[PDB]
């Protein structure tokens, strides 16, 4: 059923699972009209679809042109993730289709579940995580990708860059939730930790800096007292 | 009009007979029912004094055969049975009425109450739900479980209710998957009234029926199957305008005969107000919504 603190491990064992998270599916901006009133303009955005334990992130770009001339669009943009992780699915060869889907919010359920009745034994499932992936818009790569796209696409990253050569998969996806969590609570500060050093730099085909052991603790705290900042600054404590 | 008569009341028993009820003690001088108005499906049922478990009874047509009550002690039931010896049965029955040992089918001649509750309901229907051929008549109690029950466990003894589920591949076309789910026309016109029942008339049948057996018996799958098939209806954006009145008119009919203090179970909430204030046909069943509203508002 739904996936909490209890069952966390289940995450990286060997049956194959995919996050689904569709918070950055449907983005806009909304300004005044020349008459003063209001209205949206929509921006390219993405479904996040994320092994956990490979860090294979597959990156569906949602581009404008997809909402043209729709309504209740909000409502749309469910069905349309829905549709486009179905079709994901299906792309797959079977030994790599998902064993359990889980989605980030619940109003996924419904939609997916009813776009993959060809699939019974995949199991669509909710959790009781806060996650950050609403900040996958804050890695400057995948910010980079989706706004410039003029054309439905789908690009794979994998997540973790090379950690998994150091770490296990349980520790690299709490490095990468830690990270989102920082850049979600304070985009600029988390920004300013990642990258003012020269030293350390981006891999062309790499998401984050390349740290040492060493360094990815410093930079870990670092991340830990800026969130713990934010919430004193926000709770005033 | 036609008589149920009974050989004995050897248990005390409260009998039903469609919307009526009688209390009938232990060993009584209780010979059946007379004045039963031809032209209706009937049902006649029971919860014994001793064990309100298990609610029974028992669905016929008089016009379908000669049909007495006889109590059975090994399986501890009044046991509905037909008596082909059509004149053994005229000279048996007429000894109880020159003895005035049965109860008057008591109908009130304003009253359409039955009529409006049973008004699609056929018998030959109702055998197929309840499968037991060699009988004319057709049993039904609390517990029987229908085949979807059987699918989320004896087959004979089950109520095979059309099965409805709004998250299923009968339900949602390839390629229409959010239209279809947001809007069960496609469902409810070609699946269920073209291609399955044939009819509305055939979908009230069975809809009404589900009711009488969830409200009679408390049977829980025949509860869950009227709802069901409310909700489809309520959810399609596209219903014949015919449709619709005859749906208010049902349910309106079925919401003033539940007795007051089996609302609470017999009547599911979420359902009810998805129905009448959210759904696609909201603005549809005015009678129905004007006595949910004043009957029972606690609901809403
Ligand atoms: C053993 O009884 C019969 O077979 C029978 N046939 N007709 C009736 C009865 C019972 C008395 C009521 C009417």
């Amino acid at each position: 059923g739904a996936m909490n603190s209890s069952n966390y491990a289940e995450l990286f064992n060997n049956d194959i699972k995919l996050f689904v998270d569709d918070t950055n599916v449907y983005r806009v901006t909304v300004h005044k009209t020349f008459e003063g009133n209001v209205a949206t303009k929509a921006i390219n955005g993405c479904i996040f679809t994320l092994n956990p334990k490979t860090g294979h992130l597959f990156l569906k770009i949602i581009h404008t042109s997809v909402w043209a001339g729709q309504k209740r669009l909000s409502q749309l943009a469910k069905w349309k993730t829905a549709e486009e992780v179905s079709a994901l699915v299906r792309s797959l060869p079977k030994e790599e289709q998902p064993k359990q889907i889980i989605v980030t919010r619940k109003a996924m359920l419904d939609p997916l579940e009813v776009h993959m009745l060809d699939f019974p034994n995949i199991a669509i499932r909710p959790t009781e995580l806060r996650l950050p992936f609403s900040a996958a818009m804050s890695i400057d790569k995948l910010s980079d990708v989706v706004m410039k796209a003029t054309e439905p696409q789908m690009v794979l990253f994998n997540i973790y860059d090379d950690w998994l050569d150091r770490i296990s998969s349980y520790t690299a996806f709490s490095r990468l939730t830690l990270l989102l969590r920082a850049l979600k609570t304070n985009e600029e500060s988390a920004k300013m930790i990642l990258l003012s050093d020269p030293t350390i730099t981006i891999k062309s085909y790499h998401l984050w800096p390349s740290f040492t052991d060493e360094q990815w603790i410093t930079i870990e705290s670092q991340m830990r007292d800026l969130i713990l900042t934010e919430y004193g600054r926000k709770y005033n404590v | 009009m036609n008589t149920v008569p009974f050989t004995s009341a050897p248990i005390e028993v409260t009998i039903g007979i469609d919307q009526y009820s009688f209390n009938v003690k232990e060993n009584q001088p209780f010979h059946g029912i007379k004045d039963i108005p031809i032209g209706h499906v009937h049902v006649i049922h029971f919860q014994h004094a001793d064990n309100s478990s298990m609610r029974y009874g028992y669905w016929f047509d008089c016009r379908m055969g000669n049909f007495y009550i006889q109590y059975d002690p090994k399986d501890g039931l009044y046991k509905m049975m037909e008596e082909r010896d059509g004149a053994k049965f005229e000279n048996i029955v007429h000894n109880f009425k020159e003895r005035q040992m049965m109860v008057s089918y008591p109908k009130i001649d304003e009253d359409d109450t039955w009529y409006n509750l049973t008004e699609f309901v056929q018998m030959d229907k109702i055998r197929k739900i309840v499968r037991k051929d060699e009988n004319q008549f057709s049993y039904v109690d609390s517990s029987m479980t229908t085949v979807q029950e059987n699918e989320l466990s004896d087959p004979a003894h089950s109520l095979n209710y059309t099965v409805i589920n709004f998250k299923s591949r009968e339900a949602i076309r390839p390629g229409h998957e959010m239209e279809d789910f947001l809007d069960k026309s496609y469902y409810l016109n070609t699946v269920m009234l073209q291609g399955i029942f044939k009819n509305s008339s055939n979908y009230f049948g069975e809809l009404q029926f589900a009711f009488l057996n969830a409200m009679f018996f408390g049977n829980y799958g025949s509860s869950l199957q009227w709802h069901a098939m409310i909700e489809l209806i309520c959810s399609s954006a596209t219903v014949p305008k015919h449709m619709l009145d005859k749906l208010d008119e049902i349910l309106y009919y079925q919401i003033k005969t539940l007795p007051e203090q089996y609302s609470d179970i017999l009547l599911n909430e979420r359902v009810w107000n998805i129905c009448l204030y959210s759904s696609f046909q909201k603005n549809s069943l005015h009678n129905t919504e004007k006595i949910m509203e004043n009957k029972y508002p606690e609901l809403l």
